[PDB]
């Protein structure tokens, strides 16, 4: 679990930060690339191969 | 005679509904850190009697079908009777509750099929949890069990002490608990599965969460009763409900019929919109200068 959270808590590039007062709070997808395993070139076959040797 | 090891717990449910947070009050560890695609846990189960110590490991899947595949390793064909599978429901959101809870199901329902169970010891496993169904202590129905996979299942609903922000910010009475508690136990009814109310917040029914994986999984002695009065805590066990222990909430429905669908009347809320597909997109000069070209042989 802890090799993965160097990729998956980068923090995500925000286009409009300037603006301030709005009081909503982005979720965890829109803050950090919590959807880099969809962008997995070779399938999710990966983190199954990652899991099969534990 | 040691009691039995391999007991699996399969935890499902939408991301951000707090399945690790439960599960690391119920196990006890101080910090669970919300892992990405499995989370991997043990619960600490003991005995005061025969001064036993069993190890019962937690398989928590995240909300997301692209992890599906995960499963094998989670649970194999061996270790499917060894397993007690809770359905976590999140009513923060209470729009979209059992929506889960049937994908999660036909999910269960296409992956029981994919290792390709031979039909004796699944129907034995069917029949060994209609008599346990059938033998509650505090033929079926036409709508009792229709949907049974042999083992063990459970719904845990979540966030109890989020009952007040459903009354007050988005004007809630009893009809609209009545009216996805109904459903939940016709859900119930149909797959033979139990509901306890259970709020982190609150500290609602986590012992009685815990007697009950310990008492399914190891065969302990249980005493606590149905609760139903309780709307913040209510306990309803595998074989205390029938059809017409859903009737009597039918009673308070003025405006509502416990026939229609789910979705008619309570809405999610519309949220906001990515309201920047204005733009702003500046002509080709070509063409705008065609058009200069006009106007200035025009005038």
């Amino acid at each position: 679990f802890a090799w993965k959270m160097v990729v998956l808590s980068l923090p995500r590039i925000q286009s409009q930060r300037y603006q301030v007062g709005v009081h909503y709070e982005l979720t965890e997808e829109e803050k950090f690339y919590r959807n880099a395993l969809t962008r997995m070139p070779d399938g999710p076959v990966a983190l199954e191969e990652s899991y099969s040797a534990v | 005679s040691k009691l039995p090891s391999g007991k699996n717990i399969l935890v499902f449910g939408e991301d951000g509904s707090g399945k690790t947070t439960l599960m690391t009050k119920l196990q006890g560890a101080e910090h669970g850190k919300k892992g990405r695609g499995l989370e991997y846990l043990y619960l600490s189960v003991h005995d005061e009697d025969r001064d036993d110590h069993t190890r019962c490991n937690v398989w928590i899947l995240d909300g997301d079908l692209y992890h599906k595949g995960l499963l094998k390793f989670a649970v194999s064909a061996e270790s499917l009777p060894e397993t007690l599978v809770i359905f976590v429901a999140d009513m923060s959101r209470p729009w979209t509750v059992m929506e889960s809870l049937q994908k999660w199901a036909s999910v269960l329902r296409e992956h029981i099929d994919k290792m390709k169970i031979p039909p004796e010891k699944m129907r034995e496993l069917e029949r060994k949890f209609v008599k346990d169904f059938q033998d509650y202590m505090e033929p079926l129905g036409d709508n009792v069990l229709t949907h049974n996979l042999g083992i063990p299942v459970l719904v845990v609903c979540t966030k109890c002490d989020a009952v007040s922000v459903l009354e007050k910010e988005h004007d809630y009475r009893d009809e609209h608990l009545d009216f996805i508690q109904s459903h939940l136990r016709r859900f119930c009814l149909q797959y033979g599965a139990a509901l306890i109310y259970t709020s982190v917040k609150e500290e609602k029914n986590l012992d009685l969460l815990y007697k009950y994986i310990v008492h399914k999984t190891y065969g302990f002695h249980f005493t606590t009763p149905a609760l139903v009065v309780e709307k913040d805590a209510v306990f309803i066990p595998a074989g205390w409900d029938n059809e017409k222990k859903i009737a009597i909430l039918h009673e308070n429905f003025t405006t509502v019929k416990p026939e229609d669908a789910y979705e008619d009347f309570i809405v999610k809320p519309p949220v906001r919109k990515l309201v920047h597909d204005k733009e702003l997109a500046a002509e080709d000069e070509q063409v705008f200068l065609m058009k200069q070209q006009s106007l200035l042989a025009k005038q």
